[PDB]
């Protein structure tokens, strides 16, 4: 699809077994969700931005369908206001900035 | 308030 | 342009005649840049990150070049990891999210 940006460019996605809603984010190198339970190994992780930083856990090879495609990356997990997809799974799906 | 992430 | 997500979306911007690099960001509601000198007054405004709350100088009406595009809106300025080019901005140069 084409999105435009006059409001937030919300998704949903499935992790996890669970529909969530998700905000697509170019400035975030990382994807980050509010807290929920994941498979597998961890470790934890500081992220940082406006405000400071959070502390989360991180998921390595975690598969994450968004708006209908799906992918595999990292996914951090923490108390972060808004779930983020960022930049290391909209490539995986193709997304592009276009002007 | 507005967000910036 | 089309700009994949590989890398940071950084471009070149222009603000008071000096040129400076900044993210583009649609997970940012507003375009907020590093302390500089702005014309004008300024208004307080209250915003929201990863890792909290700040406050922050809001200018309106500001002309900027985004990419060689040019804008006239609203810039906050505080304290930011990096520049951020915002959605109030990103729909001004006529930017798309695209899948
Ligand atoms: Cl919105
Ligand atoms: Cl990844
Ligand atoms: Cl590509
Ligand atoms: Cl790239
Ligand atoms: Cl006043
Ligand atoms: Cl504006
Ligand atoms: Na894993």
């Amino acid at each position: 699809p084409q999105i435009t940006l006059w409001k937030r460019p919300l998704v949903t996605i499935k992790i996890g077994g669970q529909l969530k809603e998700a905000l697509l984010d170019t400035g975030a190198d990382d994807t980050i969700i509010e807290e929920m339970s994941l498979p597998g190994r961890w470790k934890p992780k500081m992220i940082g931005g406006i405000g400071g930083f959070i502390k989360v856990r991180q998921y390595d090879q975690i598969i994450i369908e968004i708006a209908g495609h799906k992918a595999i990356g990292t996914v951090l997990v923490g108390p972060t206001p808004v779930n983020i997809i960022g930049r290391n799974l909209l490539t995986q799906i193709g997304a592009t900035l276009n002007f | 308030y507005d967000q910036i992430i």
